[PDB]
């Protein structure tokens, strides 16, 4: 199951 | 044995040629179970292993939503990193991302990771404790401060230590007749004379899983990477792996040479010796 | 910009036997950037029905792919792998050795 929380650099 | 769930993401820019390529792949141990490719027809997260195909429309809809959010983050990242390093519009650049968790024999959490690279080198990484970041240069420091200000480590850690492990256990349980087995390597040795003073011994490992293996040649129980030849572990294409290692020896001296095989599926390391 | 040149292996899925159906494999690994052309050749001419794995990468961030096609080995037929990449002055051709 993927992580829901990736944030731009 | 210990297990892992790992996701891999690749984003590549296309100067003058529109939207960037984006590929996403998920693995339990060395078994691929989902993929997404922006160049493919579905524009959905797709199954790649039988046991995952039994999850409902809920799982697929949400995984599609979240994989599109990764894609969009990566879309913005390529613009941002072009700015940070002031690179021209002319070149293609590449972002890569890996995250995952490991569990031990008991399926309890063991370690987690999140690594990010630009143009083939480390940019920023989560450290061991899952509480802080390692940034490679002054541009990646900008990112680190933004990600501290947004408490990204905290929620990433919540996923790696909770969600990641919880879904790994479920996938292990559902796909157990194909994730929870180790396939012992099938071994054989070949002998091929090259002249009247020299022969090649070649040690084979075939049909093994997982991919982690060690093949070492010894001469009277002493390590031997003088005049060894070792290939990289390679996929068969049916879920198993292959590898060989070769040594060239004086004729009449075959029996001084032993090939040692270490693999998880073996209860103990094998020794192989050329018997004519 | 790092640039890494591919390693190539050409091999079969099962031990090779004439007239027995099998899979011909071209494993390209160790490369960067990700853009790479891979063809399987029979007697010099490209094979159309070739499949490839999804792009993944190792701990050093270098890429790997497997290209594979269903084939039946015979006496007279030669099989190779042609690979092009930004690190190669011209495409590398690697012959299939049946032992290997």
């Amino acid at each position: 199951l993927l992580w829901n929380g990736p944030i731009a650099v | 044995g210990s297990h892992s769930m790992r996701y891999f993401f690749t984003s590549v820019s296309r100067p003058g040629r529109g939207e960037p390529r984006f590929i996403a792949v998920g693995y339990v141990d060395d078994t691929q179970f989902v993929r997404f490719d922006s160049d493919a027809a579905s524009q959905r997260m797709e199954p790649r292993a039988p046991w995952i195909e039994q999850e409902g429309p809920e799982y697929w809809d949400g995984e599609t939503r979240k994989v599109k959010a990764h894609s969009q983050t990566h879309r913005v990242d390529l613009g941002t990193l072009r700015g940070y390093y002031n690179q021209s519009e002319a070149g293609s650049h590449t972002v890569q991302r890996m995250y995952g968790c490991d569990v031990g024999s008991d399926w309890r959490f063991l370690r987690g990771y999140h690594q990010y690279a630009y143009d083939g080198k480390d940019y920023i990484a989560l450290k061991e404790d899952l509480r802080s970041w390692t940034a490679a240069d002054m541009a990646a420091q900008t990112t680190k401060h933004k990600w501290e200000a947004a408490h990204v480590a905290e929620q990433l850690r919540a996923y790696l230590e909770g969600t990641c492990v919880e879904w790994l256990r479920r996938y292990l349980e559902n796909g157990k007749e194909t994730l929870q087995r180790t396939d012992a390597p099938k071994t054989h040795m070949t002998h091929h004379a090259v002249s009247d003073h020299e022969a090649t011994l070649r040690c084979w490992a075939l049909s093994f899983y997982p991919a982690e293996i060690t093949l070492t040649w010894q001469r009277d129980g002493e390590d031997q990477t003088q005049d060894t030849e070792l290939v990289e572990t390679r996929p068969a294409g049916d879920g198993t792996f292959q590898k060989w290692a070769a040594v060239v020896v004086p004729s009449g001296q075959e029996q001084r040479y032993t090939c040692h095989v270490q693999h998880e599926g073996l209860p103990k390391p094998l020794t192989l010796r050329w018997e004519p | 910009m790092i640039q890494r040149t591919p390693k190539i292996q050409v091999y079969s899925r099962h031990p090779a036997e004439n007239g027995k159906s099998n899979f011909l494999n071209c494993y390209v690994s160790g490369f960067h950037p990700s853009d790479i052309e891979v063809d399987l050749l029979k007697n010099g001419e490209r094979i159309e029905k070739v499949e490839h794995s999804d792009l993944s990468f190792s701990k050093d961030w270098s890429f790997y792919l497997l290209y594979y096609t269903e084939f039946t080995p015979t006496e007279k037929d030669e099989y190779a792998c042609r690979v092009n990449h930004v690190t190669l002055s011209q495409p590398k051709i690697v012959k299939w050795d049946r032992d290997m």
